[PDB]
RNA sequence: UAUUUAAAUAAUAUUUUAAAAUUUAUUGAAUAAAUAUAGUAAGAUUAUUUUAGUUGAAUUAAUAAAUAAAUAUUUAUUUUUCUUUGU
């Protein structure tokens, strides 16, 4: 509960520079966080070119 | 036939029909065309994310060193490991935290794993070697019997001088350092092609088998013959770590698809051979190691046979607690003198 | 005749049907084997063109160290000079003065 | 020459001449001159002196043959007749391993510069 | 080829999607499209199926038909053999001889 | 007493010690004269020693 | 149907 | 390389050199359990050109001072009589070597010289080093810059040297000690 | 690893007894063949009709051959139906055969 | 005779009877 | 009979250690781990119990 | 080479390019990228290996294939000199016996002991296998590991002092037969040995006290 | 005959060899105490294996739930010869162990009244680069390339050909590479 | 028997004799393009006598007497450009080669209009080859050397270093060279064949052309005083070597003799996946498409995305128990309802 | 007595058909056992398209003399020279 209610946005590792995220394991922590996840789009977003969400 | 052969190609017309199918014949369009398997790398077995899934952080890329987490996250309870971790000759030299996961298909907290049991990497060599012992141990050697001359009683019907008997095959003897070394490097093959997923409990509700096959399916485990299989190590939980294996879920986990649970352990006991020279005749059974490994131990064999490979916190519990000694033991002296001192 | 199935090589050009012996350029049996009965002589002369050095017990073959060094070693106690021990066993006398002598 | 006996064909062998219609250019050196007196019935001998050698090929006559023979290069097919095929397979090894040996310390020698390059950037920055 | 028109009309290729032998799948990725860039007047006829034939099959501009076993062959050879069917016409068969010179 | 003498002029600052040693230890096999093997030992404690 | 079965070979010294 | 029989034949050298001709000079020779470095063949490599760096001699020695110490304690660097140092580490710190050489339980080098089909007791030897860890394929070089005329093999586990003795395993073990593994 | 475990007993290899081998290779029995349908040198190898070897088969189709001879009416409870494994299930379609219609192979039924 | 090569079995009666 | 490690049977953490087992096979169904886990606990059951029969 | 763009060379290909069968994943393929290691014919044993016995080893002419010349065989009759013993002159009658026993013949109480090398002992004690405050024994030694089971048999060992010359802190050991040299290296160090002559039952008690 | 706790045995003691005062040398007992850990687990072991207890899971075989896994002979006799024997063998060890702790304690003591606090806490640490890079490698990336991946070293990373990926939607969520093949060379 | 030589011996069929394809430019990008980025901050003539004359002409410039080169690439270059169209490969690649000449000469104002004209052609060229670009930039960037323009040159030497990393392949040159040590079935004799090796300096040219365009990078960086260029240049040179080491890096298979198994050549020589295109093609990254339509096999939820049939009829599971008796019927009676509640839909 | 360098502790097997009558018993020359063993007579011994050496030598029963030669498997010495040379 802590931990959720500090972090509401994914940290550094939902990142693409190094390779593709797994849409499971984004379906599964799904649940963990308050914007979708599992959206993901065609190209390799990275946290610094392009602000997410 | 061979390649470098005349009969290779003197089938030179009818193996093809000219007309061809109405349903699932097509014609190539171009470069632009995606053809369904085609790849330039070769791949007997072109099985990709969709028909067999992978569960990890990310996609193993050849940029990540493993598909794992690097850094522990902020949103999630780390749990460092058990045994203080230290890099052998064959450890990823690499920080890898695994994403635990619940019954319920969801993400508890992050544990973090030992290079030494899940950083070896890999070697085709090892691999092989306990590949080979597997596949020549589990081989029936009671029905290798055959007849004799002087077994043939009144040449066709005469048996052969030298006929393979069930006490002269051999059944080979295989060290434990070289099995847990295989164990291992399977073991980190695994995370590597990153199928290895890791569950708190491995408990049903009732022990009987449509609850473990809800169970599978609630959390997406493929469980059927033509399907990815499913290997569990199965060692309780984090808290209440069991050598033995849960009373239900040990009841529930005989269904007719690929599923195999095995023992939480690496390691083997040494095996003897009391009947090296052929004392005792009335012997039945291969020559050689007299205590062969179990079936229910983690090998090769199952481990490349079955798609996931699920271990619980209990059996990276007892992992880490049998492998700690080895791991100490393996350090240079100028390291283990250390130890003490580090703690 | 003592090896009874002959090899047979790629014939690469067709004089090698003709040919019957493999290496025309190399001398015969009896004659290389005189060559190098010769040749072993030659060495063995210049090796002895010097006189028969004399070798310490520890530069020994193993079939002498070992005797030569337990036949003084009772006397290697005690350390003093002029005590020799006449084994029978050793280098035998060149007959002829010698630089190493 | 296999016809004949293993000294004629050892001396043809000097002479480098394998088999029945091979040609070959030799010096008028007296060994030369006796190996040809030995086996002076196997094989038909021309003479070429120097100038009708420079004349027979387009090559000037304010140039010498020693400045042609240090220009060619040494590595040509079979330079050296060693006293064995395992002393010529570990020649041809050695070639290989000297090309191999030539392009790693090229790289070598490019990382030596630039790690004294770094090192002296470093320095300069500092100081 | 004939006065400028290729005698080769169809090349038939048989394989599997999913089982197997990645030879095949291979030829297809690597140099399929460089032999259709070369040669775009022949149609490619790609079958996929469970059991796949290992061979090629080229049918003529005559109806000839001439096929080659690939059978764990690797796509390299795949390509040689079917540059080998685009090449021959697959009209006759006549010795290399003297007399044979002259057709 | 040339080759040793040639890889003691030509030896590192760090191994001129070592190769006077082994020159004392090569001499005293040669069975050279003594005041030969005590200068050889000498020289190797000056190296060798920095006090001495 | 049965004869004289062959039994394991003793190894020698 | 100077014949001391030829001399002494030939009346160059003094007679009394024929032991000096006859057994070559006692040093402590080199072992697993002893490692008796050699000063020649370490300037030899010192000499030989490579890309890394070489720490000196006088730190690879162990120190040898005064024993005049009442007690003695647990220092990283102490008075050793079989000559056991901990790795030193890499000579110049500003730089980074490809490859990383783990030593044994016992502290001893990897270097091991086994023989080409030993049931015949074949003389024909050969080195394997099965503890190298990082780019394999630049310490092969190194060993082929070591010995130009070997054949080098290299694996995934093991590196082999073919036709090298003790001779040859005394020399890579200075050239690694040197190094600072 | 001592005496690494032989490759040619790990139950994949299974030759007619030859002059060469080793003392733990298993060879054939005395009197049977190697390929069991290899009846001749000539005998082609059958269409779909599958003999599992060795382990126990994980879904053992009803016109292949496991510890049994092909009995008609065992192996083809009807000859008009053809049965194949599609999400790890038997299932029972109807057999169709190609026939050359248009320039293109169709299926019509086989039993008809 | 080599009487160790045999398991403990009593051979069948030549000729058998009915 | 002759000399088997019967110290050395029966210490095993499972039933399964310190057991010549060379009649299995490299794949078993739900049947077969079934019956080699049941073969496997009668095995152990009746030497204890025989050999507790035969001393009582 | 091509010359133009655009006559390029044409496509036809030898036998050596043609009859080359499909790339199966080698060990530097499968350790390079591990992704490709997906069954169990992936795990290929040591490339050394090369396979089963293919051909038969025929004694004076090679390796032979199998059904081959079996005409000039002889290995056949040799697994079913004369020369030398022409003369009747057999080589274990014509050397006579030092002894009856014979040389080196190991009776009770030859006390043949194995070797165990004052570097090797010097060695573990600067790894740390051993430590130098208690008495050594060779119950310690055995625990230490310093010596491995295989080595011990009764007279227990031999103290050589091999390449050594100096020892620099004083050593408190109990073995048997100390040579003379490792004696006095010991001594003049400030250790104190202890020859500790045990007999069977003795030996066995301090290995498994 | 004491020959385990480390002090001279019977033989020693008759033969009247003085070795008390020998020496007082610090030492850190990493493998006394790696053995004692392996002891004190088989102590574990045994006392699980003798404690074990018939757990049927299927009919056949229920008529022995109650009873223990070894008959009771044999129980006393692995009791008297090797759980017995496990327990000696580890307070051995601890013995052993427990001497060197105070014997490290004095020396500790002597150093601090010789040299001082530092000093004494400088020359009994035991840690080395190579320590460092066994105990922690990213303070050791720069030192050294000791990965068993060398070509995805941070040094060597460059050579890792990063590709140009896209996950294409019409194919199902399928990964797949933007940028060209080779063409490969086909014959002589 | 040793061989002489000294009859006509004809050369061996070998894997390194394999003819390779120039890399092309892909079809998108444009020089011209690349150029603007970078500036942001046929009639029967005789080629064979006319190639003769050029290889003479590279023959002279190479030995050092550059007016009697520069005149052949004339000759020859009028010869081409009446032969081949406008903007083609040999065309430009000869002028390429003149104004070279031409700089060699001293005619540098020449030289850079000739090579701005190699530009302009190649700004029009569909597919130009790699390597004729790169030695065609490394050309004008020495000749802005040779005028005084120092920046300008080692701009287009980082020009060609970026062009080069960009679109080229690195493994290419050493696809089927690289299991040929392989090969080697003696160890005793003729053994180099286990030793084989092969320069990158030979089969790739456009690698050396990088090599000494980065070298003269250097030497002007050492020369104005830029040692952050220096180091810049070295190390992307340092790193093409590298790279190109990797993908020439093969492990050792058998190293003893190995008598006979001559049909193994087949799987030592073949399409040898090269380091770079694993690494770049993993099966991971580079998914292949898999379709279901023309396969029996699905994920839980695409049950139905199978290949059709007519009257399937889902049975049971194959369960080889179930020839068995009445007991073993009994035992797997429930098996299929079961799994009929696995597969269930959502 | 011990002042000299290493090491992958693993054993089990080894053609086939035959070249001979003595053995151990039983029933009034036959019957049933013996892969028993013949310095061992003779034959048969399953797998193309291959990749490197010799084509008639050696031959000393027996005290301190450099060395037997062929055939075959592995394996090692890149030093000079006008060319050549399987040690
Ligand atoms: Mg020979």
């Amino acid at each position: 509960g802590e931990l959720q209610k500090k972090n509401p946005t994914p940290s550094e590792w939902y990142d693409e520079s190094k390779g593709p995220l797994n849409p499971n394991f984004l379906r599964s922590m799904r649940s963990h966080y308050e914007v979708d996840i599992a959206n993901l789009p065609d190209t390799p977003l990275i946290r610094g070119q392009r602000e997410f969400f | 036939s061979s390649i470098f052969s005349p009969r290779y190609d003197w089938r030179t017309s009818g193996v093809h029909d000219i007309a061809p199918r109405d349903e699932g014949d097509f014609l190539y369009q171009g470069p632009q065309h995606v053809l369904p398997g085609a790849h330039p790398l070769p791949l007997h077995h072109p099985h990709n994310t969709i028909t067999r899934p992978v569960i990890s952080p990310y996609i193993p890329s050849p940029q990540r060193s493993h598909p794992y987490f690097t850094a522990p996250l902020p949103e999630l309870p780390h749990f460092s490991t058990t045994k203080p971790i230290v890099y052998t000759y064959g450890t990823m030299k690499e920080r890898i935290i695994a994403p635990v996961f619940n019954l319920k298909n969801e993400v508890i907290y992050t544990r973090e794993l030992d290079p030494f049991i899940f950083g070896m990497y890999p070697e085709v060599e090892e691999l092989s070697k306990n590949l080979t012992y597997w596949m020549v141990r589990c081989q029936n050697f009671a029905s290798k019997w055959d007849y004799e001359t002087r077994e043939i009683w009144r040449y066709t019907w005469g048996g052969r001088t030298k006929p393979s008997k069930p006490w002269n095959m051999l059944m080979p003897t295989m060290d434990v350092k070289t099995w847990s070394k295989s164990n291992r490097m399977m073991l980190t093959l695994k995370m590597l092609q990153g199928r290895l997923q890791v569950v708190d409990r491995l408990t049903l509700e009732e022990p009987t088998q449509e609850c473990y096959l809800e169970l599978c399916r609630n959390m997406s485990w493929d469980v059927r013959h033509t399907g990815g299989g499913v290997l569990f190590m199965d060692g309780g939980s984090r808290i209440t770590p069991s050598s033995e294996f849960d009373r239900a879920f040990f009841f529930g986990s005989f269904f007719n698809g690929r599923n195999k649970i095995v023992r939480p352990t690496v390691l083997c006991d040494e095996q003897y051979d009391y009947n090296k020279t052929a004392a005792k005749q009335r012997m039945k059974g291969p020559k050689g190691a007299k205590n062969p490994i179990p079936i229910n131990r983690f090998n090769a064999y199952d481990a490349m046979k079955h798609d996931r490979l699920v271990i619980t916190e209990g059996a990276l519990m007892q992992l880490e607690d049998e492998l700690y000694e080895h791991k100490l033991q393996i350090l240079p002296p100028h390291i283990r003198n250390q130890l003490p001192e580090y703690g | 005749a003592f090896r009874r199935l002959v090899k047979r090589h790629k014939i690469t050009n067709n004089q090698m049907l003709l040919m019957r012996r493999r290496e025309p350029y190399k001398p015969t049996m009896k004659d290389r084997q005189e060559i190098a009965d010769r040749a072993k002589l030659e060495e063995f002369e210049r090796k002895n063109a010097d006189g028969l050095m004399f070798v310490p017990e520890k530069a020994l073959p193993p079939w002498q160290k070992s005797l030569a060094h337990n036949a003084k070693a009772l006397g290697s106690r005690i350390n003093f000079r002029g005590f020799r021990v006449r084994v029978a066993d050793g280098q035998d006398e060149p007959g002829f003065p010698t630089p190493f002598r | 020459p296999f016809k004949h006996s293993w000294e004629v064909n050892r001396m043809l062998r000097e002479l480098r001449l394998e088999f029945k219609g091979q040609t070959t250019i030799v010096p008028d050196i007296p060994q030369v001159r006796k190996r040809i007196w030995r086996v002076r019935h196997i094989v038909k001998v021309d003479v070429l002196d120097l100038d009708e050698a420079k004349a027979l090929i387009g090559v000037p006559e304010h140039i010498s043959f020693t400045d042609l023979a240090s220009q060619l290069p040494p590595s040509f097919g079979r330079v050296k007749a060693v006293p064995s095929p395992v002393i010529r397979s570990k020649m041809n090894f050695m070639k290989l391993r000297r090309m191999r040996l030539r392009d790693v310390l090229h790289r070598d020698a490019l990382e030596l510069r630039l790690l004294e390059l770094k090192r002296s950037a470093m320095k300069n920055x500092e100081q | 080829s004939r006065n400028g028109e290729l005698c080769l009309k169809k090349v038939i290729i048989s394989y599997c999607p999913s089982n197997g032998a990645p030879n095949t799948r291979q030829f297809l990725a690597t140099h399929l499209p460089h032999f259709h860039a070369k040669y775009p007047s022949v149609s490619i006829d790609l079958r996929p199926r469970l059991w796949p034939e290992m061979a090629i099959t080229g049918v003529y501009r005559d109806g000839s038909e001439r096929s080659y076993n690939t059978k764990n062959l690797s796509p390299m050879g795949i390509f040689l053999r079917l540059n080998n069917l685009v090449s021959t016409a697959n009209d006759y068969d006549q010795p290399f001889c003297a007399s044979h010179l002259h057709f | 007493h040339y080759d040793h003498f040639l890889k003691y002029l030509n030896a590192d600052p760090s191994t001129v010690p070592g190769i006077a040693q082994t020159w004392a230890t090569t001499a005293k096999h040669m069975r050279s004269p003594n005041w030969i093997v005590q200068l050889l030992r000498g020289l190797h404690k000056y190296h060798a020693d920095a006090e001495c | 149907r049965k004869a004289r079965r062959v039994q394991l070979q003793p190894t020698e010294y | 390389p100077t014949d001391v029989a030829a001399n002494i034949s030939a009346g160059a050298m003094p007679p009394e050199a024929n032991v000096a001709a006859a057994l070559p000079v006692p040093r402590i020779q080199y072992s697993k359990w002893n490692r008796a470095l050699r000063s020649d063949v370490y300037d030899e490599l010192l000499k030989l050109p490579l890309r890394y760096k070489l720490h000196d001699f006088a730190k690879l020695c162990p120190p040898q001072r005064c024993q005049e110490e009442p007690e003695a304690v647990g220092v990283v660097g102490r008075d050793s009589a079989v000559g056991y140092l901990p790795p030193l580490g890499p000579a110049d710190p500003l730089d980074t070597i490809p490859f990383f050489v783990h030593r044994s339980s016992n502290g001893v080098l990897p270097g091991k010289v086994f023989s080409m089909h030993p049931r015949n007791l074949m003389p024909a030897f050969y080195l394997r080093i099965q503890q190298v860890e990082g780019d394999m394929f630049r310490f092969e070089e190194e060993l082929l810059k070591i010995f130009p005329t070997k054949k080098i093999f290299v694996r995934s586990h093991s590196i082999y040297v073919y036709n090298v003795a003790l001779d040859g395993r005394m020399v890579l073990h200075h050239w690694l000690l040197g190094l600072g593994f | 690893m001592p005496r690494p475990a032989p490759r040619f007993a790990m139950g994949h290899m299974l030759p007619h007894r030859s002059n060469v081998g080793s003392q733990f290779l298993h060879t054939q029995r005395h009197g049977s063949r190697s390929t069991w349908y290899k009846k001749h040198y000539f005998s082609l190898r059958p269409f779909a009709i599958q003999r599992h070897h060795g382990t126990t088969p994980r879904i053992l189709l009803d016109r292949s051959l496991w510890k049994s001879l092909w009995i008609t009416k065992l192996q083809l409870p009807d000859i008009n139906r053809w049965e194949r494994v599609v999400n790890s299930r038997r299932v029972t379609e109807d057999r169709y055969a190609f026939v050359e219609e248009e320039g293109v192979m169709h299926k019509v039924n086989w039993g008809l | 005779w080599r009487t160790w090569e045999y398991q403990h079995t009593r051979p069948d009666p030549r000729p058998f009877p009915d | 009979g002759g000399f088997t490690m019967k110290y050395k049977k029966g210490t095993g953490l499972w039933d399964e250690d310190h057991v010549n087992d060379y009649k299995t096979n490299r794949y078993l169904s739900a049947r077969a781990t079934m019956r080699w886990y049941q073969e496997m606990e009668r095995h152990q059951t009746r030497n204890s119990l025989n050999a507790r029969r035969a001393t009582q | 080479k091509e010359f133009d763009e655009d006559h390029p060379l044409p496509v036809v290909g030898s036998r050596l390019n043609g009859r080359t069968t499909q790339h199966k994943w080698n060990h530097w393929d499968q350790y390079l990228n591990p992704q490709i290691t997906q069954s169990i014919k992936d795990l290929t044993p040591t490339p050394e290996y090369v396979g089963m016995r293919c051909g038969h080893n025929m004694i004076k002419m090679g390796w032979m294939k199998i059904g081959g010349s079996w005409k000039y065989s002889r290995g056949y009759n040799d697994r079913r000199g004369q020369w030398q013993e022409r003369k009747m002159t057999p080589r274990f009658m014509l050397a006579p016996r030092v002894s009856a026993g014979g040389p080196r013949n190991r009776y009770e109480g030859k006390l043949v002991f194995s070797p165990l090398r004052l570097s090797k002992l010097l060695w573990a004690i600067d790894t740390g296998r051993i430590n130098p405050n208690e008495v050594i024994t060779l119950y310690h030694l055995r625990q230490a590991n310093v010596v491995g089971e295989r080595e011990i048999v009764w007279p227990g060992f031999v103290l050589i002092s091999n390449g050594v010359r100096r020892v620099p802190y004083p050593i408190h050991i109990e073995l048997q037969n100390a040579s003379a040299e490792s004696i006095r290296l010991i001594e003049e160090a400030g250790g104190s040995f202890t020859c500790v002559y045990m007999t069977h039952e003795g030996l066995y008690q301090e290995l498994h006290p | 005959m004491s020959g385990a706790f480390g002090c001279g045995s019977y033989r020693s003691v008759v033969a009247g060899t003085q070795n008390v005062p020998r020496r007082m040398t610090f030492y850190p007992s990493a493998y006394e105490l790696i053995q004692l850990h392996k002891a004190h687990r088989e102590v574990i072991r045994h006392f699980y294996v003798r404690d074990k207890i018939f757990d049927n899971k299927f009919p056949g075989n229920a008529l022995a739930n109650g009873l223990f896994k070894f008959v009771p002979n044999r129980r006393e006799n692995y009791h008297m010869r090797e759980l017995m024997e496990s327990i000696r063998r580890r307070s051995i060890w601890m013995h052993r162990i427990k001497q060197q702790r105070e014997i490290n304690a004095k020396v500790v003591e002597n150093m601090e009244v010789k040299y001082g606090k530092k000093a004494a806490a400088s020359m009994l640490c035991f840690t080395t680069p190579d320590s460092n890079a066994y105990f922690a490698p990213h303070r050791y990336q720069d030192v050294a390339n000791s990965w068993p991946n060398y070509w995805q070293h941070p040094s060597v990373n460059h050579v890792v050909p990063k590709p140009r990926w896209r996950r294409h939607r019409e194919l199902g969520g399928i990964t797949r590479v933007e940028d060209p093949f080779a063409v490969q060379a086909s014959d002589y | 028997v040793t061989r002489l030589y000294t009859s006509y011996y004809t050369g061996v069929l070998y894997p390194n004799q394999l003819v390779q394809p120039k890399q092309r430019l892909p079809a998108d990008v444009s020089v011209s393009a690349i150029l603007q980025k970078r500036s942001e901050p046929r009639p029967y003539v005789p080629l064979g006598e006319v190639a003769k004359l050029e290889l003479q002409g590279d023959y002279y410039m190479e030995g050092g007497m550059f007016q009697e080169a520069l005149e052949h690439y004339g000759v020859v270059a009028k010869a081409y450009n009446y032969a081949y169209p406008e903007n083609h490969a040999q065309r430009i690649g000869i002028r390429i080669k003149l104004s070279a000449a031409f700089r060699q000469t001293g005619r540098l104002e020449s030289s850079l209009a000739n090579i701005e004209e190699v530009l302009r052609m190649l700004d029009a060229s569909t597919r130009p080859s790699l390597e004729l670009i790169c030695e065609a930039l490394l050309e004008l960037g020495i000749t802005r050397e040779a005028l005084g323009m120092k920046r300008e040159a080692t701009e287009a030497y980082e020009e060609a270093l970026e062009v080069v990393n960009s679109f080229h392949n690195w493994g290419e040159s050493h696809r089927m060279l690289r299991l040929l040590p392989r090969l080697g079935r003696r160890f005793n004799y003729n053994f180099e064949e286990k030793f084989v090796y092969f320069s990158p300096f030979d089969y790739d040219r456009t690698f050396a052309l990088v090599d000494q365009c980065l070298e003269r990078a250097e030497t002007i960086f050492n020369e104005i005083g830029d040692v952050e260029g220096a180091i810049r240049v070295l190390q992307q040179r340092k790193e093409m070597i590298d790279k190109k080491f990797f993908n020439m890096r093969d492990f050792a298979g058998r190293i003893h003799t190995m008598r006979g198994h001559w049909k193994r050549r087949a799987q030592h020589l073949t399409n040898a996946p090269t380091p770079d295109e694993l690494l770049r093609y993993s099966p991971t990254i580079h998914q292949v498409h898999r379709d279901f339509k023309y396969e029996l096999t699905a994920p839980i939820g695409r049950e139905k995305e199978v290949m059709p049939g007519v009257n399937r009829l889902v049975l049971d599971m194959g369960n080889p128990y179930r020839r068995r008796g009445r007991l073993s019927n009994k035992m797997l009676k429930d098996a299929d309802h079961k799994f009929a509640n696995y597969v269930r839909q959502k």
